[PDB]
């Protein structure tokens, strides 16, 4: 309400913008142009913080609580001049202006239209710009909508390609701490088709760097840990972490093998078709990560045997693996 | 024993990460069953309230007039042998309201007035000798403002401060840090100023008995101070133990040692085992300051018992300087006395005598009523200080 020392600077500049209801009329040509130009100048002093509190945003915050409530829907017509200009003030006043039970009838704000190209906006913020209110919406309004209305039109799936792109760009923006964000997102939505949303996430990250996935798979122990009380995603949750450490990722395949073993240990359809997949990592730890899993060991020896080509030696190995290295080796 | 607070100081994600939440709403659901729990068991079995009905019965079964007693042994559980107020030993009967731990042999017991028993344990006032050396905080003193000594500070700060603030670095090359360290030097080099520089910026109960009171009166309260040093340091969790001029355990004779030089010579002998001897020795850390390093036993100094030893020396030049600039750092200067020509005063200057020239310059401005020290005082004062 009031300024001091830079008090010049707010006084010139804000005569027009306060005149645009008074400048809509006898002036149809006035406007357009002195947006263009101020539109290029306004980045440069805004990408800097050199200020602790910034003086603009506040002269706006008053009038644009309510003259946007009842204004957006004052005329609901699409134009391709206008939706462009107006999608760029609504996400500035969203963290201070809107208080945190307000996104309930945000749906149609937000959903109808998307701000055009804001990824580039996006990227050049860390974690202030919208990541912190994008994902606490999306976890209340979607599953009021699942438990009695699931079936609703296409607008449901067009939010599926939304979520692979932000995942993609995520994790290279500074390679820190921060790289582990990314998974609570997609643990609220998709309850039920989990699987479909975690494999379009990890099919391009896997390929943009190869062993910054290591890291993920730690989050994933103890996620699993808080699971639900109902008996539905016991299995359902076991079976994302295997597809990521294959072939598609290193074939060290160390922690691969491991992940089969938590769908209550199924040896009946997890790894029978799994050993014979490399045939070529005999002296690695695949013997070694088998070791650990006194399971389903009575009966590895009943397909295995009857190979007899697959390993140069088939009789002698079997024998001396039991307790002939065991006790012995330790005396 | 147990913590009130820290119930979970899991602050590994240390951000907004969602695990922080999961944890939290356990204890919720939790806490919702127990509270239909207990009130409703409450109603049909109106036996123990718990909170009026518990406390109530108890203080029936004790006394109004709680006696305090010193228990003396510990016979078969629920039972022990306690001296009572004045000379009398009973074998009374340990009450199972006690909890039943604190039961140190010769502590304290409250014992029921007409049936004597154990009806509870009474904590231990604390003992003078743990107030007289438990300093508190160094008034001024800071770390940067010591000046002059540089290559002797990092040897403190390696010994006594480093394996506190940063155990990694000895712990991964698996070595222990050194175990003590010594100061020595003329009289007056900033022995104990880095001696209370450490007191500063530590996390560790500091203590600091001077030499000349490990000599004692009567035999025998010898070497028992030196059991009882080491007493309060080990209860103390992390603490560093400072003695301060130590060449007075044989340098300087009293008339008040019954016990001659034989007598001082036993304290040596059980200070010797309190820094390495065959019981364990915890987290506690000598440093000793002394102005003769010649005086004293060379076994006391032995690797292992103090490891470091730190040589002070007299001020150089340039660090007398440095001196003098701390030391007049808060002071209304005339602009007409130059601190360079009082650096040569004497032949060696101990930097003690530096501060003692800036401060009896004060007082020789206070008797005129004068708020800035001229030349003329810094001259007199250098003549009355380190001349007669
Ligand atoms: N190198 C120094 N740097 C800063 N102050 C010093 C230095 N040497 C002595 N002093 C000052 O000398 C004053 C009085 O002597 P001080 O307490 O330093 O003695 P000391 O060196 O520990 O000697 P001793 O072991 O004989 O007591 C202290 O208040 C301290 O500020
Ligand atoms: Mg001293």
């Amino acid at each position: 309400m009031e300024e001091g020392g830079r008090d010049k600077a707010p006084v010139q500049p804000q005569q027009s913008p306060a005149a645009a209801p008074g400048g809509t009329d006898e002036k149809p040509s006035g406007k357009e142009r002195r947006d263009a130009g101020d539109k290029d100048k306004e980045q440069e002093l805004s990408e800097e913080d050199k200020q602790l509190q910034d003086e603009l945003e506040m002269l706006v915050e008053r009038l644009g609580e309510k003259d946007t409530s009842l204004y957006r829907p004052a005329l609901e017509e699409l134009r391709r001049q206008i939706r462009s200009s107006t999608t760029s003030m609504t996400s500035v006043p969203k963290p201070l202006k809107f208080l945190r039970p307000h996104y309930g009838k945000l749906k149609e704000i937000y959903e109808n239209m998307a701000p055009g190209e804001n990824k580039r906006f996006a990227a050049d913020i860390i974690s202030v710009l919208a990541m912190t209110m994008s994902g606490e919406r999306e976890c209340l309004k979607y599953r009021l909508v699942g438990s009695q209305e699931e079936l609703a039109s296409w607008g449901h799936e067009y939010v599926r390609h939304l979520a692979g792109e932000v995942a993609k760009e995520w994790q290279e923006l500074d390679d820190a701490e921060k790289v582990q964000r990314e998974p609570l997102l997609t643990l609220v939505k998709e309850i039920v088709p989990y699987n479909m949303a975690h494999n379009a996430e990890h099919e391009a990250c896997d390929l943009l760097m190869e062993i910054e996935q290591v890291d993920m798979l730690e989050k994933d122990i103890d996620e699993n840990a808080y699971a639900k009380v109902c008996l539905y995603l016991t299995s359902c949750v076991n079976y994302v972490p295997e597809p990521e450490n294959s072939a598609l990722l290193r074939c060290a395949l160390g922690v691969f093998r491991k992940f089969s073993r938590f769908p209550e240990a199924l040896r009946l359809a997890l790894m029978l078709n799994d050993m014979e997949l490399v045939e070529d990592i005999f002296t690695s730890c695949k013997d070694v990560v088998v070791q650990k899993q006194m399971a389903f060991m009575l009966g590895r020896h009943g397909v295995f045997l009857e190979l007899s080509e697959d390993v140069e030696e088939y009789e002698d190995l079997t024998e001396i693996m039991s307790n002939v290295q065991l006790n012995s080796n330790f005396l | 024993g147990p913590d009130a607070a820290s119930k979970l100081p899991l602050v590994t994600p240390h951000t907004q990460c969602r695990l922080k939440l999961l944890k939290l709403e356990r204890i919720k659901d939790y806490l919702l069953m127990e509270e239909e729990f207990i009130r409703n068991q409450e109603q049909m079995k109106p036996l123990e309230e718990k909170q009026e009905e518990e406390r109530s019965k108890v203080d029936d079964l004790r006394g109004t007039p709680m006696s305090v007693g010193t228990l003396e042994e510990i016979i078969d559980d629920n039972h022990a042998i306690v001296s009572t107020s004045v000379g009398s030993e009973h074998y009374v009967s340990i009450l199972s309201f006690v909890d039943k731990d604190l039961l140190e042999p010769g502590c304290s017991v409250l014992l029921n007035h007409k049936v004597h028993a154990v009806i509870g344990v009474l904590m231990d006032d604390t003992d003078p000798l743990v107030t007289v050396m438990k300093v508190e905080k160094a008034p001024q003193e800071t770390y940067a403002d010591i000046g002059g000594l540089d290559n002797q500070i990092q040897e403190i700060k390696e010994s006594v401060e480093l394996p506190l603030t940063h155990p990694e670095y000895y712990e991964e090359m698996g070595i222990k840090p050194p175990k003590g360290v010594i100061l020595y030097g003329p009289p007056g080099t900033g022995k104990t100023l880095l001696a209370k520089a450490v007191a500063n910026q530590t996390s560790a109960t500091f203590l600091r008995v001077v030499g000349s009171e490990l000599i004692q009166k009567y035999l025998g309260d010898g070497p028992k101070l030196v059991r009882e040093l080491f007493r309060v340091a080990e209860e103390h969790a992390p603490s560093i133990v400072f003695i301060d001029e130590i060449d007075a355990i044989g340098t300087k004779r009293y008339d008040s040692n019954s016990g001659g030089e034989r007598e001082i010579q036993r304290t040596m002998l059980e200070l010797l085992n309190q820094l390495d001897g065959f019981d364990s020795r915890g987290d506690v850390k000598v440093i000793m300051a002394t102005n003769r390093i010649e005086t004293l036993d060379p076994a006391l100094i032995r690797p292992g018992r103090i490891d470091r030893k730190i040589e002070f020396p007299l001020p150089d030049e340039k660090t007398k300087k440095r001196i003098f600039q701390i030391h007049t750092s808060r002071m209304t200067l005339a602009d007409d006395v130059t601190l360079d020509d009082l650096i040569m005063a004497k032949d060696d200057l101990s930097g003690a005598d530096i501060k003692a020239i800036c401060t009896e310059a004060g007082l020789m401005a206070l008797r005129e009523r004068r708020m800035k020290v001229t030349n003329e005082d810094f001259k007199k004062s250098k003549e009355n200080v380190l001349y007669k």
